[PDB]
C-alpha cells in the first residue's frame, strides 16, 4: 500500500484597498439608493444576501493544488503436489499353488493465484485557466508533482488567480456619499 | 469429457456536459486501452468549456418571486405560489410505489418511471446487478402528505406516514419532518381585495 | 492458500443508518486437508470489516411561525413579514423549502423625507453618482453611463497605449459574506481608472 | 415468392358539402380503405374533388390591418417595420418608396445553423417534416446580437431562445461469450486360443465450440436547445394562404390536404445535435463427429474397418450503423464498417454543430396557430382542423399495412406501403434470406372505433402480425383496449 | 411486481369564471398513478366550458412617462436611441433615430460565453433547465466591461447582475478497483491387480488397470472505474433579487395573460414552460 498527499498554496499577487474615497459598484450603489430611510429588517437584510457583510482591505491572489493518491495491492499464490501408494502381495500353496498382488495409487496437484488492487485519487485546483488546470487535475498523482504540468498551471495562475487569504472591513463602512448616507 | 466457458462483459458510459461538440464527441469516445480518457483530448475539452459552459451548481428562488410589472401582479403572485404547490403535489415522487435496488422514481405526467442504478434494469429495477459501495437493506420512502387540516386556531397541519416502503432490512429511514404546520390564507383574501 | 476457495458472502446490513456504522462478511470455511495443508489458517482473512453510512445523521430545518406585518414603508409601498430558523438544515436533512421572508403591498401612512444630491462642485452622472469634476470630458467612461462624455470638444489626454487591468482585479472588489464563507456581489468598481 | 400484390382502394365519394359562404366552392373526398403494397397498382387517383358554385350567403373574411398590407403576400406588417432596410413582407414590398433607410443591425449577422428547418411542420405520426408554417426569415425589430463561440447571430422574431446547451453521452457495451465441449470414448478388445482369435477397436469424438459477440456503441451529442414563442407567431406565407382556402363547412378532404402539405403539428421546443449508433452482433459455431472401428475374426478369417469424420463451421454477423447530424465526409467515414478513431468523432461532433438533427421534440397541434388576428371564422376552422386531425391520425398510422415477412417494419409512405427490412433479408416483403428462423415482433392492427356512450371502448388484437411466429420476439407495448368519457 | 394501469378520479368543482375568455374550468386528479409499465391515463386532467363572468377582465396600465416598447413592457427614456437593443425581443427604442443622435454605448458588444443559460428557469422535480425567464443582457446604458482571463477576452455584463467572475476551480475524483482470480486443480488415481495359479496339470492368470483423472481451471476478473470531474470557468454568477431583475418578453407576455383567478390549467402551462424556480446564483462550467 502506498499513499501520497500534496497540498500547495501559491501567491502570485498581493493587493491593498484604499482607506477612503472608494468608488462603488453600480449595482451596489443602486441597491443603497433603493433602501428605505426608515428601518426595515427584511429590506436591509437583503443587502447581505446580495452583497455580503465585509470587503477585502488586503489579500493574496493565488492558486491552490490539492492531491491525494492512494494505492493498495494484494497478491496470494498457491502451489501443491501430492502422491500416495500402497501395494499388497500374497502366496498360498499345498499340488495347488496361487500367487497374487494388488496396488492402489493417487496423485494431486493444485495452483492458485489471486491479485487485487485499488487506486484512488482526489484533486482540487483553484486559480489558473481551464486547459492547464485540467491537465494538472487529471494527473493520477502516482509520482507526486509532474513539474512540467505544474509549471504550466502556475503560469496560468499568474494570468487568472483565485482568492487564498484576506483581511476584512464591514460593508457598512463603504456606504458613503449616497443620499441620506448617515441614516 | 471436457468443457469450458468464457464470459466477458465490458461496459462504459462516459458522460460530459459543457464544452464544444467536437471535443465532447472526442473525449466521450471510449478508449478500451485508457478508459478514464486521454490527457490531450481531456485538456482540449477543458479549454472548450471556457467558451461553451453549462450551469453545473445553482441556488434556487421560487418562480412566483418574479411576478412583477403586470396587471393583478400581487394576486397572480399568490396564485402562481399555490399552483407551484399543486404542481409539486402532482409530480412529487411520493405517488410512486418505489423501485427495488436503490432506484429513484419520477412522475411522467400520469405515470411512474424508475431510474435504475447502474447495470440493474427492468420496470421495477428487479433485473441485473448493482456496482460500487452499498449500505444494503431497503431505505424508507415517504407516502404523500395527508390533506391539509382546515385552519383550526389560525394554522393548518398535515402528516406523512413513512410507509412507502417502510425502512426495512437495515436501510436508512425517510428524511424530513413527519408533520408540518402553516398560517392561513385570510391575508390574500382581505388585503389584496 | 487460494482463499477465494471459500465464498463471496453478502455483507450483513449496516449497524447504523448514519454516523459511521460498520459491515462485515465472513468466509463459508469448511476445514479439510486443503485448508490444513495450504496455510489457510495462517494467511487468509476469516471475516472482512469496513465502514458504512459514514454520512452524519441528517438534520432537518425547523422554521418559526411568522411575526407581525411591519410598519409600512412610505417610499417602497410594501410591508414585510419575517421568520427565524430554529435550527438550520445540515448533513442532508430537508431544506427550509418555504420562504424565510415575505412581502405584501401596502397603502402607506406617511410621506418620503429623502433628499437630492445637490453635490457642490462635483459632476452628477445620469445615474446620480457625483464623480470628481476632473473626470468631465476625460475621454474614459467614468460615470459608467458615459454621461461624463455625452458631448465634448478635444477630450483630455487618456493614458497613451491600451493596457489590460490586473489579473482577477474585480475579486478584490467583491463583498464577502463572513457567515456563509463566500463572495456575494460586486461592491467596489475595480474597472474605475 | 408467396406474394399477392395488393392494389389501393379509395372509398366511394362523400356527398358534396353545400357551397361555402367565402370560398364560393364545394368539396367531396374519399377515405383510403386499403393502401397499395407489394407492387400492386400505384393508385392515388385524386383523393379530393372540388367545384365552383353560385353563392346565396354573406361573408366577413376581411380581418383588418392597422399595419401595412404587403402588395404580393397580403401580410400585415406593423408600420414601424417599413424602411428598416429589411424584407418583412416576404416579397420586399415594405421597403418601397422609402425616403431613407434606417438600419438597426450595425453589424453582419448569421441565422442560427438550421433554424429554418424548425419553422416547418411535422407529420408527428411518421416524424416526417413537411412544408413551412412559421417565418424564421422574419425578425420584426430584431438586431439584438447573440454569440455562439465568436460568431454573432440575429434572433428570429418567432424564436424565444436558440442556445448552445452542449452535452454528450457515450455508451459502450462489449459482451462476449465462448462455450466449448469435447467428448471422446475409445475401446479395444482381444482373444486368442491354441485354433481361434479375435481383435476389435472403436474410437470416437464429438465436439462443439460456440462464440458470440454483441457490441453496441452510442453517442448522443446535444449541441443546441431551441424554444419557440408561445404566442403571436408570424406565420409563413404558403401556409397562411392554404389556411385561408379552408372551408367553413367540414369537408375532411380539404383539411387532410393541409396536413399532407404542412404536417399535423409544429415544433415548440427541441433538442438539437447528433446520434451516432453502432451495433455489431456475431455468432460463431464449430462442430465435429469422428467414428472409427475395426473388427477382426479368425478360426479362415475376416476383417472390417470403417472411418467416419465430419466438420461443420458457421459464422453469422450483422452490423448496423446510424448517424444523424453533421457533414457528408464525417457522415460517410462514420457510416463505414469499422469503429471510429477519436479524430473522426471529434470532426463529426464539430460538424453536428452546423447541421444538427432533432433528438427530442415538444409539439403543439397545428390548429393552435389558427388565431383570429390572421384568420376570419378562426374557431370553426380550429374545430374542423381538430376533427380532421383525429380522422387523419386514423388514416396515416401504418396499422393499415399488410404484414411484412422476415420481421420487416411496414411504413405507409403515401397511399402506398413499404416494408423496411432488417439487415439479413431482401425482396419487397423482406422474404429473401438464408435464415431458418428470425424473431417476429408483434404488430398491432388498427384500433376499433369508439362504441356507445357512458364511457366508450376501443379494442386492439395484436393480429396484424401475430407475435409468436418463427421463435417470436416481444408482443406489442401499448394498451390492448382503451376507454374515454363522453363528458 | 404487477403492472398498474392509471385511473382518473371524479371531476372537481369549477373555478371562478374567467372575465377575458368568458369560461369556467374544472380539474380532475389522477386517483391511481400508473406504475411498473402499466398503461397511462388517456384524455385530460381538465375540462373547460363557456360562462357569464361576474368578475370582469382586468386592463393593462400604461407606461406613463416611461417609453412603451411594442411588447407592452416599459423602459426608461434614457435608453431610447442608446445604441443598444434595450427593449427585449424586438427593439423599438432603436427605431428611426438620426446618425448624429446615435452614439457608441460601449467599446464592445460581447457577453460572457453562455450568460443566457444563467437566466433560464429550473424544474426542481425533473432537475431540468427550462426556458428564458430573466433578460440577462439588459445593459442599462452602462459599459460594464470585465477582462476574464480564462479566455483572454473582454466581455460586457448586464447592469442587473450582482457579480460574474472567471476564477477557475477544477475537482477530480478517481476510483479504480480490480481483482483477478485463477485456480487450477489436477487429480490422478490408479488401481491394479494380478493373480496366477496352478493345480494338479491346469493353470490360469489375470491382471488389471483402472485409472481416473480430472482437471479444473477457473478464473474471475473484475475491474471498475469511476471518474467524476468538474470544471468551473465562471465559478460565480450571482443574479439580482426580483426588484432589479428584468423579465424576458415572452415570459412577461405569458404572465400578462394569466387569468387573474385560480385556474390551475393556466398556471401549469407556465410552470411546464418556465419551471418551478429561477437561478439566484451558480457556477458555469462542465462535468
Ligand atoms: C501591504 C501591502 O502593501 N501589500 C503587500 C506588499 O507590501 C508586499 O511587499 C508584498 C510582498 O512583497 O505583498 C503585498
Ligand atoms: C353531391 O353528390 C351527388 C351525388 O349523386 C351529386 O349528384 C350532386 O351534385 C350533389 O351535390
Ligand atoms: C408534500 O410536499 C410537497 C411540496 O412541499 C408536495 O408537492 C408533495 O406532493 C407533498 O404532498
Ligand atoms: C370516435 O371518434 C369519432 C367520434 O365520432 C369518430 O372518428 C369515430 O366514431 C371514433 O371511433
Ligand atoms: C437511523 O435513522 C434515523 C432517522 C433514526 O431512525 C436512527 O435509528 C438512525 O440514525
Ligand atoms: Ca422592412
Amino acid at each position: 500500500s502506498s499513499f501520497i498527499r500534496i497540498h500547495k498554496v501559491m501567491k502570485v499577487l498581493n493587493f491593498t484597498t484604499k482607506a477612503k474615497d472608494l468608488h462603488l459598484s453600480d449595482v451596489f450603489l443602486k441597491a443603497l439608493n433603493h433602501l428605505p430611510l426608515e428601518y426595515n429588517s427584511a429590506l436591509y437584510s437583503r443587502i447581505f444576501d446580495d452583497f455580503g457583510t465585509h470587503y477585502f482591505t488586503s489579500g493574496s491572489l493565488g492558486g491552490v493544488y490539492d492531491l491525494l493518491y492512494q494505492f493498495s495491492s494484494e497478491e496470494l499464490k498457491n502451489s501443491g503436489l501430492t502422491e500416495e501408494e500402497a501395494k499388497h502381495c500374497v502366496r498360498i500353496e499345498t499340488t495347488k499353488v496361487e500367487h497374487r498382488c494388488t496396488t492402489n495409487k493417487l496423485s494431486e496437484k493444485h495452483e492458485g493465484s489471486f491479485i487485487q488492487g485499488a487506486e484512488k485519487s482526489i484533486s482540487l485546483i483553484r486559480g489558473g485557466r481551464s486547459e492547464y488546470g485540467a491537465a494538472l487535475a487529471w494527473e493520477k498523482g502516482s509520482s507526486g508533482l509532474e513539474e512540467k504540468t505544474f509549471s504550466e498551471w502556475l503560469e496560468s495562475v499568474k494570468e487568472n488567480p483565485a482568492v487564498i487569504d484576506f483581511e476584512l472591513a464591514p460593508i457598512v463602512d463603504l456606504v458613503r456619499n449616497i443620499p441620506c448616507a448617515v441614516t | 469429457a471436457a468443457s469450458g466457458t468464457q464470459n466477458n462483459v465490458l461496459r462504459g458510459e462516459p458522460f460530459i456536459r459543457g464544452g464544444g461538440a467536437g471535443f465532447i464527441s472526442g473525449l466521450s469516445y471510449l478508449e478500451l486501452d485508457n478508459p478514464a480518457g486521454n490527457k490531450r483530448r481531456y485538456s482540449a475539452w477543458a479549454e472548450s468549456v471556457t467558451n461553451l459552459p453549462q450551469v453545473i451548481k445553482q441556488k434556487l428562488t421560487p418562480l412566483y418571486e418574479l411576478v412583477k410589472e403586470v396587471p393583478c401582479a400581487s394576486v397572480k403572485k399568490l396564485y402562481l405560489k399555490w399552483a407551484l404547490e399543486e404542481y409539486l403535489d402532482e409530480f412529487d415522487p411520493c405517488h410512486c410505489r418505489p423501485c427495488q435496488n436503490g432506484g429513484l422514481a419520477t412522475v411522467e405526467g400520469t405515470h411512474c418511471l424508475c431510474h435504475c442504478k447502474p447495470y440493474t434494469f427492468g420496470a421495477a429495477c428487479e433485473q441485473g446487478v448493482l456496482v460500487g459501495n452499498q449500505a444494503g437493506g431497503v431505505d424508507g420512502g415517504w407516502s404523500c402528505w395527508s390533506s391539509w387540516s382546515p385552519c383550526v386556531q389560525g394554522k393548518k397541519t398535515r402528516s406523512r406516514e413513512c410507509n412507502n416502503p417502510p425502512p426495512s432490512g437495515g436501510g436508512r429511514s425517510c428524511v424530513g419532518e413527519t408533520t408540518e404546520s402553516t398560517q392561513c390564507e385570510d391575508e390574500e383574501l382581505e388585503h389584496l381585495r | 492458500c487460494f482463499c477465494d476457495h471459500y465464498a463471496w458472502t453478502q455483507w450483513t446490513s449496516c449497524s447504523k443508518t448514519c454516523n459511521s456504522g460498520t459491515q462485515s462478511r465472513h468466509r463459508q470455511i469448511v476445514v479439510d486437508k486443503y485448508y490444513q495443508e495450504n496455510f489457510c489458517e495462517q494467511i487468509c482473512s476469516k471475516q472482512e470489516t469496513r465502514e458504512c453510512n459514514w454520512q452524519r445523521c441528517p438534520i432537518n430545518c425547523l422554521l418559526g411561525d411568522f411575526g407581525p406585518w411591519s410598519d409600512c414603508d412610505p417610499c417602497i409601498e410594501k410591508q414585510s413579514k419575517v421568520r427565524s430558523v430554529l435550527r438550520p438544515s445540515q448533513f442532508g436533512g430537508q431544506p427550509c423549502t418555504a420562504p424565510l421572508v415575505a412581502f405584501q403591498p401596502c397603502i402607506p401612512s406617511k410621506l418620503c423625507k429623502i433628499e437630492e444630491a445637490d453635490c457642490k462642485n462635483k459632476f452628477r452622472c445620469d445615474s446620480g453618482r457625483c464623480i470628481a469634476r476632473k473626470l468631465e470630458c476625460n475621454g474614459e467612461n467614468d460615470c459608467g453611463d458615459n454621461s461624463d462624455e455625452r458631448d465634448c470638444g478635444r477630450t483630455k489626454a487618456v493614458c497613451t497605449r491600451k493596457y489590460n487591468p490586473i489579473p482577477s482585479v474585480q475579486l478584490m472588489g467583491n463583498g464577502f459574506h463572513f457567515l456563509a464563507g463566500e463572495p456575494r456581489g460586486e461592491v467596489l468598481d475595480n474597472s474605475f481608472t | 415468392v408467396t406474394l399477392m400484390p395488393i392494389d389501393c382502394e379509395l372509398s366511394s365519394w362523400s356527398s358534396w358539402t353545400t357551397c361555402d359562404p367565402c370560398q364560393k366552392k364545394r368539396y367531396r373526398y374519399a377515405y383510403l380503405l386499403q393502401p397499395s403494397q407489394f407492387h400492386g397498382e400505384p393508385c392515388n387517383f385524386s383523393d379530393k374533388e372540388v367545384e365552383d358554385c353560385v353563392t346565396n350567403r354573406p361573408c366577413r373574411s376581411q380581418v383588418r390591418c392597422e399595419g401595412f398590407v404587403c402588395a404580393q403576400t397580403g401580410r400585415c406588417v406593423n408600420r414601424r417595420l417599413l424602411c428598416n432596410g429589411d424584407n418583412d413582407c416576404g416579397d420586399q414590398s415594405d421597403e418601397a418608396n422609402c425616403r431613407r433607410i434606417y438600419k438597426k443591425c450595425q453589424h453582419e449577422m448569421d441565422q442560427y445553423w438550421g433554424i429554418g428547418s424548425l419553422a416547418s411542420g411535422i407529420n408527428l405520426f411518421t416524424n416526417s417534416f413537411e412544408g413551412p408554417v412559421l417565418d424564421h426569415r422574419y425578425y420584426a425589430g430584431g438586431c439584438s446580437p447573440h454569440y455562439i463561440l465568436n460568431t454573432r447571430f440575429r434572433k428570429p422574431y418567432n424564436v424565444e431562445s436558440y442556445t448552445p446547451q452542449t452535452q454528450g453521452k457515450y455508451e459502450f457495451i462489449l459482451k462476449e461469450y465462448e462455450s466449448y465441449s469435447d467428448f471422446e470414448r475409445n475401446v479395444t478388445e482381444k482373444m486368442a486360443s491354441k485354433d481361434r482369435g479375435k481383435h476389435y477397436i472403436r474410437r470416437t469424438k464429438r465436439f462443439s465450440h460456440t462464440k458470440s459477440v454483441f457490441l453496441h456503441a452510442r453517442s448522443d451529442l446535444e449541441v443546441a436547445h431551441y424554444k419557440l414563442k408561445p404566442r403571436s407567431l408570424m406565420l409563413h406565407y404558403e401556409f397562411l394562404q392554404r389556411v385561408k382556402r379552408l372551408p367553413l363547412e367540414y369537408s375532411y378532404g380539404e383539411y387532410r390536404d393541409l396536413f399532407r402539405d404542412f404536417g399535423t403539428h409544429y415544433i415548440t421546443e427541441a433538442v438539437l445535435g447528433g446520434i451516432y449508433e453502432y451495433t455489431l452482433v456475431m455468432n460463431k459455431e464449430a462442430m465435429e463427429r469422428g467414428d472409427y472401428t475395426l473388427n477382426n475374426v479368425h478360426a479362415r478369417g475376416i476383417l472390417n474397418e470403417i472411418k467416419d469424420r465430419n466438420k461443420r463451421d458457421t459464422m453469422v454477423e450483422d452490423l448496423v450503423v446510424l448517424v444523424r447530424g453533421g457533414a457528408s465526409e464525417h457522415i460517410t467515414t462514420l457510416a463505414y464498417q469499422e469503429l471510429p478513431t477519436a479524430d473522426l468523432m471529434q470532426e463529426w461532433g464539430d460538424a453536428v454543430q452546423y447541421n444538427p438533427a432533432i433528438i427530442k421534440v415538444k409539439v403543439e397541434p397545428l390548429y393552435e396557430l389558427v388565431t383570429a388576428t390572421d384568420f376570419a371564422y378562426s374557431s370553426t376552422v380550429r374545430q374542423n382542423m381538430k376533427q380532421a386531425l383525429e380522422e387523419f391520425q386514423k388514416e396515416v398510422s401504418s396499422c393499415h399495412c399488410a404484414p411484412c415477412q422476415g420481421n420487416g417494419v411496414p411504413v405507409l409512405k403515401g397511399s402506398r406501403c413499404d416494408c423496411i427490412c432488417p439487415v439479413g433479408s431482401q425482396g419487397l416483403a423482406c422474404e429473401v434470406s438464408y435464415r431458418k428462423n428470425t424473431p417476429i415482433d408483434g404488430k398491432w392492427n388498427c384500433w376499433s372505433n369508439w362504441s356507445s356512450c357512458s364511457g366508450r371502448r376501443k379494442t386492439r388484437q395484436r393480429q396484424c402480425n401475430n407475435p409468436p411466429p418463427q421463435n417470436g420476439g416481444s408482443p406489442c407495448s401499448g394498451p390492448a383496449s382503451e376507454t374515454l368519457d363522453c363528458s | 411486481s404487477s403492472p398498474v394501469n392509471c385511473q382518473w378520479d371524479f371531476y372537481a368543482p369549477w373555478s371562478e369564471c374567467n372575465g377575458c375568455t368568458k369560461t369556467q374550468t374544472r380539474r380532475r386528479s389522477v386517483a391511481v398513478y400508473g406504475q411498473y409499465g402499466g398503461q397511462p391515463c388517456v384524455g385530460n386532467a381538465f375540462e373547460t366550458q363557456s360562462c357569464e363572468p361576474t368578475r370582469g377582465c382586468p386592463t393593462e396600465e400604461g407606461c406613463g412617462e416611461r417609453f412603451r416598447c411594442f411588447s407592452g413592457q416599459c423602459i426608461s427614456k434614457s435608453l431610447v436611441c442608446n445604441g443598444d437593443s434595450d427593449c427585449d425581443e424586438d427593439s423599438a427604442d432603436e427605431d428611426r433615430c438620426e446618425d448624429s443622435e446615435r452614439r457608441p454605448s460601449c467599446d464592445i458588444d460581447k457577453p460572457p460565453p453562455n450568460i443566457e443559460l444563467t437566466g433560464n428557469g429550473y424544474n426542481e422535480l425533473t432537475g431540468q433547465f427550462r426556458n428564458r425567464v430573466i433578460n440577462t443582457k439588459s445593459f442599462g446604458g452602462q459599459c460594464r466591461k470585465v477582462f476574464s482571463g480564462d479566455g483572454k477576452d473582454f466581455y460586457r455584463l448586464s447592469g442587473n447582475v450582482l457579480s460574474y467572475t472567471f476564477q477557475v476551480k477544477i475537482n477530480n475524483d478517481f476510483n479504480y478497483e480490480f481483482y483477478n482470480s485463477t485456480w487450477s486443480y489436477v487429480k490422478h488415481t490408479s488401481t491394479e491387480h494380478t493373480s496366477s495359479s496352478r493345480k494338479r496339470r491346469s493353470s490360469s492368470s489375470s491382471s488389471r488397470s483402472y485409472t481416473s483423472h480430472t482437471n479444473e481451471i477457473h478464473k474471475g476478473k473484475s475491474y471498475q472505474l469511476l471518474v467524476v470531474e468538474n470544471t468551473v470557468e465562471v465559478a460565480q454568477f450571482i443574479n439580482n433579487n426580483p426588484e432589479f431583475l428584468q423579465l424576458a418578453e415572452p415570459f412577461w407576455k405569458e404572465l400578462s395573460h394569466l387569468p387573474s383567478l385560480y385556474d390551475y390549467s393556466a398556471y401549469r402551462r407556465l410552470i411546464d414552460q418556465y419551471g418551478t424556480h429561477y437561478l439566484q446564483s451558480g457556477s458555469l462550467g462542465g462535468e
